[PDB]
Formats: C-alpha cells, structure tokens, sequence
C-alpha cells in the first residue's frame, strides 16, 4: 500500500475497489482519502 | 365610661384559574407518515 490507504497498489491500479472512489485515487501514488467537513447554516435558540 | 361588645361572622369563597407554559418545550409534534418504494428491489428493515 504505497499511499498508505486501505487499498493495495494492485487494487487501486486495476480499479477493483469501490466504484464511488474518484479515478485519481486509482493511481497508487494518490491516496483514497475522504476529507469531510461540517458547515453550520443557522442556529436556533429555545429559551426555557 | 363605656363598655362595648361586637361579634362578627364572615363567610367567603374564591375561584382561581391559572395556566403555565414552558417556552423551550411548548408543544410536541406527531407526524403521520408513509413510506413508498418506486425501485426494482424490496427493502427490509426500512429505516428512513
């Protein structure tokens, strides 16, 4: 696993991985890696 | 010189009505819902 992700070099190169993974991460040098963030859109206050 | 004696008898009744509300949990909501399937396969243990 050259990139250190959960998939081996062969799995990535051969595309025998989750098909929702972007083709960039089929390259052994490019990690399959989700970058997840959270944005707040509004805040509601309930005065008890 | 004066001597006095008074006897007073009193009757009374009262009525009270009140209502109070919590402003953070004013009400509870119940949504009546139905699930639909427009795909090709059944779903088991449907958890929307």
């Amino acid at each position: 696993n050259t990139a250190g992700d959960p998939y081996t070099d062969y799995q990535k190169a051969s595309g025998s991985i989750d098909k929702a993974i972007k083709l960039e991460a089929r390259d052994p040098l490019v990690a399959a890696y989700p970058v997840v963030g959270v944005g707040m859109e509004n805040l509601i206050i309930s005065t008890n | 010189t004066d001597n006095s004696t008074a006897v007073q008898d009193s009757n009374g009744e009262s009525w009270n009505t009140g209502l109070s509300i919590n402003k953070g949990e004013s009400a509870y909501i119940n949504a009546n819902v139905r699930y639909y399937n427009t795909g090709t396969a059944p779903m088991y243990k449907v958890t929307p």
